[PDB]
């Protein structure tokens, strides 16, 4: 939902440890994953780029360095054993490089609460389900990515700085395994979004083609990648909102048909009586609904309508979609325009 | 238009790919279904997901299938199922530009169309003499009234010259009519041991000759006749002599079942039993199209329309393998004991 | 068991991507072999690079494609080499989940899977009468003693009936109890010229009528016949009369060769000899199958197994082409002069 | 050369991906002709757009498709066009490896390359006896002077014995010194009626026995025979017998329609006609080589070239479709109406 | 009466417009069968949908 | 699909509203043209304008109306105009939800794909003996050898039994076989003065009966008569008598001119030629289709796609009318523009 | 026909009849047998007693 | 570019002007009344523009002038409003010196 | 000229809306009859009320 986006701008993007650095820490932090992406395809690029200088760095003695047909960066072989970094490339339809790479995350076990198509995120296979350590589970836990990560790296050059990579292993397991809890166990709400456009992310954002599904634009800086491989994440204590939440969500839900409810009558009232509203035109109908009914409601969907622009007709289709959430207000009002019909009973005849 | 078809195709195959519940699938495919799926539910409203585990999911995406493979063709089925509707839809989410289809689907659509829009030279499949309602007995003497030559058919691909000693003319004219030859592969023989009126033996003489448009043709060599040609065979032989040419096989441009790679393959697998479920629905299908609802073609189709819903239901037909869906449909009674080639033969009206 | 199988294949075709050194791949390849190798060498414990140079690498992958060939149909070869110990953990890894699959290879098997285990309407090859003990002189009459109508077989796809002066009769049981045909294509001519009991010429003249179940047929049309209605034969006229019935073709549920999308071609591709090493290696792995180890099988097999077998070995025979393996095979005795048509000749017993 | 015959191909199946201008390619076909592209416009100096909207700009394409066509094949087709004119640089570009293939394109070329070097068992075509120059009546007693037994040719898939009361004989010689089988599959009758050397009809009795290399075979089944051992007809009967003996069909080494996967389309797709532009463009570039120019080879090919070529072209002929482009060719005068099956059967010379 | 009639058809040949699920129906179409089967719904108590 | 040719339909009768450009619009049609001309021109790229004045204007509302009635019928007419060239992308348009169709539009398509998915009773436009080789003349005597009365035709919807003094028996025969009439509405009437085998006038007595099933009917009362039932026909009186039966009119299932409301004016309206330009259109439209290209069918269609088509093109009619478009077509010579019935009756070749 | 009542009755049947077709409605009748299976020109015939 | 801005429709009450002018094809009706959605308003060249900022540059500017395009198209509308509505005199200018 | 004719159609035609009150107008109708009712009246100076 929200990209890793483009990594800001400074000249301070020079400073080679900084950059290479980087690259490195961004091969296993975030997902170019075949399932779903974490980054722009610009910001992977570049983290591709700061890695092949890395590699062909080489400080040291050298090693063998197998150059391939593309010019492209990480078309080169690092000898002994070779290992082709054509694999930790950015291939966002196959996550080839990035973490993930050759696992699976996306998952799901059929009943949770919500069918807001009940997936689960289990960041390098961990099937998170259990209260953490961290002091033990971050034991001998695979990513694939990280461990070819780790091969490419002696095979290539630096062995100091791969046993930095080995010894950072349980920390780094435990950074994610803490993630999924959060994503998958804590924001699991009727405002995280629904799967089939889980699953239209990624691949809309290789078309290029553009749809209402927005990823979201967070700059980064090029040093605090590092900065983020050095730090896991154990959360303190949730938003005081979490118990209340599901309440809140209900109240919200059925004000919303509510409204849809009052606008598809009032909308077939100037055909009902035309020698009335001759002048009627859209916008005057619901502007009275949106007038009568509960201002906080409205300023939710404001979030996006004051950013996003809706028309007449994107209120029509959304008034006729039959999805009401039922509360005693729903019911009640439903009925209520039932025999709010006859008119003779509003007492105003013609 | 041929781009949709692509697409639905496209879908169906990716969909086949769902052979189980945790298997991860080729990048290729989750770049397809992922939008598909999101576009149809989108002017659908109906429960896809990628991953279909229960059996309403998988009937579910199995509709959907089926809605695209309809659209596609442009069959409306109608009534034929309470478990299932048919969303016209379909067809606008298979217009929508942002639903890629494959490098593989685009050739074979593109060989279709670029075929069943023009014609072309083909082997045609049974005998030049097939729709021929008298035949004579094969190596029977046999000389109509006043002439000399007397030229006959004897089979589905066999006619025989009856030759009088020192007798010579045209034979053309008994091939011409039948059909539109392009050309006409012929290989003639000679009938060494023949009956004459009575009954008797009767020998043919060496040097008897058989020349096309002119020159002078060999026996026993395959000939490449223009149909169009004088085919001249002369007796300079003392005796009776009784000669055999074969049509071994002849091209014209009506359309074959090698018109379209392994075109048959696929009518055996859309024509397949199953289970009653799909021969109903196939058949049910079919009964909009210009097709025989159960039993192959007599003759192989020539429009593109036709082609392709073949192609569509043969493709359909996998997805329905795979998924195993179960569902309701009018005038179909399923049977649970085991399935066998007995119970099958029976469903065929 | 399906997903087992497709994942094998895949590889496969995966491998013979490999036709040169430093050629770039396919992003979509790199997965797959990337995968499928590590996973390979970690519980097979063999060297497979990815980028192949030598030849033991080369070897190598073969050796690994034959295993999953080889698992993926279920089947033990056993000791037939001294350089090739089949290692049967290789299904543990075409089990893996995290290997993905093409959707070309997921079609694949869907249909072979499809097919092979239900039944289907199909054009048959041979003759209709080609498993008879005893045949008839074509266009000579025959009476059946005490008969005044009497039909009999002339050919593989052939058959005529003796008719009386104004004798009439049924004819469809020489026809029954052969085979299970569901239906049976006719088309009846009238045999202008036959010979009788002695010898002389005789003719049939115009009027006799052949009618298939009450309606009445025109003589050079094809007729779709179900086999169970009356084919009867009627001669209104002064004189005897012959007429032949041929079957064009019929359909049965028995499996031809076109089950699977040009399964000719594949077992073409199998029975092929490409050199002595490839030839014994084919053999024995068809030994271990109920399919004839270096001769086409006179009827197409009709079994998953089977069908599955095959394909894999027209695969694994491709890949054996672009690898270009070398490698020792007991009992088999390389000979390295240029290879012609007789060396291969003589290899096949 | 393979890599580069497949990258030809690719490219070609990549061109024809290009239905329409705004919509949505697969990442993969884009990454691909970004390439190719890029580096044919390099060695050519061109300019080729990946999104042609025009006419020039599709013209320009195709002509691209052309010169790799034949830089793949190896054919040089010379002055043929005022507007096109042949790059031999077309060959450097199919060389640069940073050009990839697809799977199916390795796999595609790997098959022809594959079964083109090496023989093979397969299904011939036409019946045995087929290059006879002498034929005799089917069912006629014929005993050849001072023989007890006499085996005669009398179709070109059927020979009859005529054996005398109490006479025994071989009769394999009749089968040997034509073509070269590997097996021949027989099925003997009992010709239960025939004429004899007067006319009259003659009755061979049960009792008619035939045994190969020793052992005694039934009449009606089919009998695989290497052509090599003992074809023995013996009669113990007391009277005159004749048995018909049947070669349904045989195999040899010899390349079929079924050497490679459906051919016989492939073929039928680069023989159709299309327009008068296409006609004359794939007939002036089948002068450059041994097959026929317009009309399908009586006999299948067997070279690397030949298969390759027809390949190229079928799939040329597709990207020709897709297309739609229009240029001159000498001697070429384009009708520009609607086309019907009577202007395409006039274009055919 | 024959008012009656024309309103009954107008209605039915107004349902024979539902060829697809579709939604966003036209203008003139939601609003006849919006007032029709409210005032049907109405006197029927059964629950037609749009 | 039915919903993508209402769509089509709705556009072109709504730009047939344009007669001026200076008009104000019934602001129903502007909502329409409005969403159809944008998303047009989105995908299309062409300039039309909702409010036309040129004619470059018009022409290019007419290809509009005509890329849609092609996209509607499902057709591909191909290079046909070198100012016209048809967008597969229409149907994209078309199939665009937010794109409206009159309820009128909606009600005719909905009733064509209605009685064209079935069949139902209509009166049978010509006489029953229509299709009848042998006829007799009316009012004389006849006995077939053998027989007391003997029915036969002597008209297109005529029959006279000839009765002997005392004679009866059934008719139903000379009916039956023929068509498949549900119903046949007869009148007989009594022949009170017919000549006599001779030549000599004779007269029918009062007294002759008809029966159908068994009760008597009435002479000169038009009788339900369902062709099962017993035909009788009885002769109490003592002298020669005739009568005649008439079939009126019968009923069957086969459609009729009167299976959708007046398709015959459409039809008039599509064969009716206008100018050469709308001439050729339509021909080389109808090219596409099972329909006679310039002359009314003699047998009214049954496929929704027939009627379908008609009726776009029927509107479409209207259209080039309207608009009156000025455009080339290959083969096609305008000349200027006085027209005479003469030179339209020239035009229909 | 000739009257009101009569002319009026078979369009707003024939109407509802076009209803019946895009609805596709799916209920019982009684007496009504539905045969289900595809449906031909032949059972067609026979329904009209 | 691809767009008909000179609209001339409707007998004009002035008569120099009948023209009447939409800048990007947009009648000032669609803000009484949209036409099509609220989603895709995008006229041809603005769209154009977007694909270019795209296959070249960037994503991140393009996407300003993406979300910006409603607020674009509203002015414009209102600006067609102004000029062929409200502001048609005498002094307007006929169509004849517009066109030259 | 035709033009002139389908305006004296679509006026007539529309009058025949105008069945025996208890009727709510088809908005569109409204607004066609009063701009020619308007205009006549003006021609004609003669009361043609809607």
């Amino acid at each position: 939902q929200i990209i890793l986006d483009l990594k800001i701008d400074p000249g301070e993007r020079m400073d080679p440890a900084v950059r290479m650095v980087a690259g490195v820490v961004g091969h296993l932090l975030f997902t170019a994953g075949g399932r779903f992406t974490n980054l722009t395809q610009n910001m992977a690029r570049q983290l591709d780029i700061a890695l092949n200088d890395y590699l062909l760095y080489m400080y040291n003695t050298r090693v063998q360095v197998n150059y391939g047909p593309t010019g492209e960066p990480l078309d080169f072989q690092i000898g002994r054993n070779q290992y082709d970094c054509n694999v930790f490339r950015a291939d966002f339809a196959t996550g080839t490089g990035y973490n993930g790479w050759a696992t699976i995350d996306v998952e799901y076990r059929d009943p949770a609460p919500y069918v807001h198509a009940q997936r689960y995120i289990r960041y390098c296979g961990i099937d998170s389900r259990e209260l953490i350590n961290p002091t033990t589970y971050g034991i001998g836990m695979t990513y694939h990515c990280y461990n070819e990560m780790l091969r490419m790296l002696v095979a290539a050059g630096k062995d100091s700085e791969a046993a930095y990579f080995r010894s950072m292993l349980p920390f780094h397991m435990v950074r994610f395994a803490r993630i999924n809890q959060i994503i998958n166990e804590d924001l699991h709400s009727v405002f995280s979004l629904p799967d089939d456009m889980f699953n239209a992310l990624l691949p809309d954002l290789i078309a290029g083609a553009h749809q209402n599904a927005d990823p979201v634009v967070l700059d980064v800086s090029w040093i605090s990648l590092w900065f983020a491989f050095n730090r896991s994440f154990e959360p303190t204590h949730r938003n005081e909102m979490l118990e209340i939440a599901p309440l809140i969500e209900s109240v919200y839900a059925s004000e919303l048909s509510v409204m849809k409810v009052d606008m598809r009558h009032l909308s077939l009232m100037q055909r009902r009586f035309p020698d009335v509203l001759i002048q009627a035109r859209p916008s005057h109908f619901w502007k009275a609904v949106l007038n009568d009914s509960p201002e906080a409601v409205k300023a939710v969907m404001n979030l996006s309508h004051s950013h996003n622009f809706i028309n007449i007709r994107d209120m029509m289709r959304w008034v006729l979609l039959p999805s009401l959430q039922p509360s005693l207000k729903l019911v009640l009002e439903e009925e209520a325009w039932a025999a709010a019909n006859d008119f003779e009973d509003l007492m105003l005849t013609d | 238009m041929d781009t949709i078809a692509a697409r639905a195709l496209t879908v169906m195959r990716a969909c086949a790919t769902l052979q189980e519940a945790r298997i991860v699938l080729e990048a290729n495919v989750m770049e397809i279904l992922g939008i598909a799926i999101n576009r149809y539910n989108g002017l659908t409203l109906r429960g896809v997901t990628m991953r279909p585990t229960s059996l309403a999911q998988r009937n579910e995406m199995f509709f959907m299938c089926l809605d695209m493979m309809l659209s596609a063709a442009g069959i409306n089925v109608g009534p034929i199922s309470p478990d299932y509707t048919q969303h016209m839809a379909t067809i606008g989410v298979l217009a929508t530009p942002e639903i890629p289809f494959t490098t593989e689907a685009a050739n074979e659509i593109a060989r279709v169309t670029g075929e069943t829009s023009t014609w072309g030279p083909a082997r045609q499949p049974y005998g030049f003499f097939l729709e021929t309602e008298e035949t004579f007995q094969p190596g029977r003497w046999f000389m109509r009234a006043a002439q000399a030559a007397t030229a006959v058919v004897c089979g589905p691909d066999m006619i025989q010259v009856s030759l009088n000693a020192g007798a010579r003319g045209d034979v053309q004219q008994i091939f011409q009519g039948r059909n539109d030859p392009m050309m006409i592969y012929l290989v003639w023989r000679r009938i060494e041991n023949f009956a004459m009126a009575q009954g008797n033996s009767q020998q043919t003489q060496a040097g008897v000759t058989v020349s096309v448009g002119g020159v002078d043709m060999r026996a026993g060599r395959i000939i490449a006749w223009d149909g169009q040609a004088a085919l001249h065979v002369r007796n300079p032989t003392q005796q009776n002599a009784m000669v055999q040419i074969q049509v071994v096989f002849y091209i014209s441009m009506d359309k074959t079942l090698n018109q379209y790679p392994a075109l048959t393959a696929e009518i055996f697998n859309v024509y397949s039993f199953r289970d009653h479920t799909w021969h109903g629905l196939r058949t049910a299908i079919r009964n909009r199209t210009t097709l025989p609802n159960m039993l192959p073609p007599i003759f192989p189709p020539n429009d593109r329309d036709s082609i392709l819903t073949l192609l569509l239901l043969s493709t359909l037909a996998d997805v329905y393998t795979v998924l195993r869906p179960e569902f309701a449909m009018h005038g179909v009674n399923p049977m649970p004991g085991p399935l066998t080639a007995a119970i099958a033969r029976a469903a065929y009206v």
